[PDB]
């Protein structure tokens, strides 16, 4: 194990951090963008067309 | 995806001002042919 003991540690030393839990990768702002074009296009859809 | 949304938006505001050209163009050559055969026979009448 590290050195001889256990490290020394500060008696609260709670740092939460934990920001991101695994995941990560894709991005959801780009993937929300075309979620929003879905339904706009989709709202499309329900406008007529041709004829 | 994006882009093909993108192509589909211009392509229906094209479709949509090529329709408001084309009524607009059928409606003034509708108002031409009648408007013409009216000053036709306004001219017959005048000559004879």
């Amino acid at each position: 194990d590290e050195e001889i003991v256990k490290t020394p540690r500060k008696l609260v030393n709670y740092v939460p951090l934990k920001i991101f839990n695994l995941g990560d990768s894709f991005d959801d702002t780009i993937t929300t963008t075309v979620a929003k074009l879905q339904d706009l296009k989709k709202e499309i859809l329900d406008s007529p067309r041709s004829n | 995806q994006e882009e093909v949304i993108a192509l589909f938006e211009k392509c229906r505001n094209k479709y949509k001002e090529g329709q408001k050209k084309y009524m607009e163009i059928d409606e003034a050559l509708n108002r031409l042919h009648n408007s013409l055969k009216a000053r036709d026979q306004n001219y017959k009448n005048a000559e004879k």
